[PDB]
C-alpha cells in the first residue's frame, strides 16, 4: 500500500497473510472458519503445499501469539484467465478451522450481482510494498470506485488528489465497501500509484453464489 | 492480451556476446518480476536471470554470474539480457518471463512466458 497508513491493531480481523519460506507474498480474506479467498494469480504455478495461511496478524516483523497458522487443503477457481486478466479469484480450503475470536473473524460478502457505482468510498489494505519495501504493520487506504479505465469484469479504484494506491504484495487482499468485501486486489497499471490508471480488483459480488456453493 | 514478444536471438562464436530483449506490448498490467528462463532440447527449463519492477534487485544462476547482466526499462516496459563470454553450454531456447507475485526472482513460479528465441553458441 503506497501512501496509506498503519491500521489500528486487529481492526480487520478477517485480513490474512499468505506466506512462502516465512515471507508474506499475498493477502487473503477469511470467509468461513476453514476457507479463505485470495487472487488466483497468488497460487498460479506455486507449490500450494508450502503456502502458510496466517490469520490474526498485525506486525509481520514481530512475534505475535494472536496468530493462527493453517495450510491449504484444496483450491477452487472459476475461469481464471491470466492472458486476459479475468476472474482473478481463488478460494483456498484450510486443513482445519479457525478459532473465531477478537483477532480472527469471518468477513461478510455482498449480494450476488451487486455493482458499485462511481464515487463509492472503500478501504483497501495489505502488507505489500510501500513505494521503502514491504510493510511490517498492516496498512489501510481510503479509495474511491471508478468505472472509466475499467472493465465490467473488475471493480476499479483511485485515490482522489494524491499518489497513493495498492502495490506488489497487496494482491489477494480485500477491498471493504460499506462493510462488505467487494474486491480482491488483482493488478495495477503504470506501476503503483501512477495517477493515470485505477487499481483493479476481482469483482467479488459476481462470484457470491459460487463462493456460497463451496463454503455453504 | 498480456504478451511477451522477444527479440535478439541467433548464432555467436564461443566467447561472443549477444543482447536479448523482451517487451510487454502495451501498459496492460505492471508485472513485478521479469526474467529469462532457458531450455536445451530434452532437458528442463532453467531460471537464467530476473529483476524487480524497480530494478533495485537482480538474480542470476551461478553458471552465468559475471558473464550475463539483466537490465530493465519500465519507460519502454522492456527487459534486456546482455550475454557475454558465451559458452556452447549456453545454447538453448531463451524464454522471456513475467510474473505478478512478490516472490524471489529465482523462484520458478512465473505465469507469463514468451514464445522463446534460439541462441546457438558455436564451437
Ligand atoms: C494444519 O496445518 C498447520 C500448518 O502446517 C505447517 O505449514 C504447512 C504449510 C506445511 O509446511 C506443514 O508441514 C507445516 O507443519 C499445522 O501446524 C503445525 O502443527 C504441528 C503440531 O501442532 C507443529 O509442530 C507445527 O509447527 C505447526 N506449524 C505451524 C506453522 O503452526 C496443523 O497441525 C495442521 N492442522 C491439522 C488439522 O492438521
Ligand atoms: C476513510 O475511510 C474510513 C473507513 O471507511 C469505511 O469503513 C470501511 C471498512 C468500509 O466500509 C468503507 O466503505 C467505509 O467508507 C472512514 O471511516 C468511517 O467514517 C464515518 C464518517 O467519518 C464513520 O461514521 C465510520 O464509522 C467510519 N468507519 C470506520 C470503520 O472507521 C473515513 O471517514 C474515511 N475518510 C475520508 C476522508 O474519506
Amino acid at each position: 500500500i503506497v501512501g496509506g497508513r498503519r491500521a489500528r491493531p486487529h481492526a480487520w480481523p478477517f485480513m490474512v497473510s499468505l506466506q512462502l519460506r516465512g515471507g508474506h507474498f499475498c493477502g487473503a480474506t477469511l470467509i468461513a472458519p476453514n476457507f479463505v479467498m485470495s487472487a488466483a494469480h497468488c497460487v498460479a504455478n506455486v507449490n500450494v503445499r508450502a503456502v502458510r495461511v496466517v490469520l490474526g496478524a498485525h506486525n509481520l516483523s514481530r512475534r505475535e501469539p494472536t496468530r493462527q497458522v493453517f495450510a491449504v487443503q484444496r483450491i477452487f477457481e472459476n475461469g481464471y484467465d491470466p492472458v486476459n486478466l479475468l476472474n482473478d479469484i481463488v478460494i483456498l480450503q484450510l486443513n482445519g478451522s479457525a478459532t473465531i475470536n477478537a483477532n480472527v473473524q469471518v468477513a461478510q460478502l455482498p449480494a450476488q450481482g451487486r455493482r458499485l457505482g462511481n464515487g463509492v468510498q472503500c478501504l483497501a489494505m495489505g502488507w505489500g510494498l510501500l513505494g521503502r519495501g514491504i510493510a511490517s504493520v498492516l496498512q489501510e487506504l481510503n479509495v474511491t470506485v471508478v468505472t472509466s479505465l475499467c472493465r465490467r469484469s473488475n471493480v476499479c479504484t483511485l485515490v482522489r488528489g494524491r499518489q497513493a494506491g495498492v502495490c506488489f504484495g497487496d494482491s489477494g487482499s480485500p477491498l471493504v465497501c460499506n462493510g462488505l468485501i467487494h474486491g480482491i486486489a488483482s493488478f495495477v497499471r503504470g506501476g503503483c500509484a501512477s495517477g493515470l490508471y485505477p487499481d483493479a480488483f476481482a469483482p467479488v459480488a459476481q462470484f457470491v453464489n459460487w463462493i456460497d456453493s463451496i463454503i455453504q | 492480451q498480456v504478451q511477451l514478444q522477444e527479440s535478439g536471438g541467433g548464432l555467436v562464436q564461443a566467447g561472443g556476446s549477444l543482447r536479448l530483449s523482451c517487451v510487454v506490448p502495451g501498459r496492460t498490467i505492471s508485472l513485478y518480476r521479469m526474467g529469462w528462463f532457458r531450455q536445451a532440447p530434452g532437458k528442463e527449463r532453467e531460471f537464467v536471470a530476473g529483476i524487480n519492477w524497480s530494478g533495485d534487485m537482480t538474480d542470476y544462476v551461478d553458471s552465468v554470474k559475471g558473464r550475463f547482466t539483466i537490465s530493465r526499462d519500465n519507460a519502454k516496459n522492456t527487459v534486456y539480457l546482455e550475454m557475454n563470454s558465451l559458452k556452447p553450454e549456453d545454447t538453448a531456447i531463451y524464454y522471456c518471463t513475467a510474473d505478478p507475485k512478490l516472490l524471489p526472482l529465482a523462484d520458478s513460479s512465473y505465469g507469463y512466458w514468451g514464445q522463446g528465441t534460439q541462441v546457438t553458441v558455436s564451437s
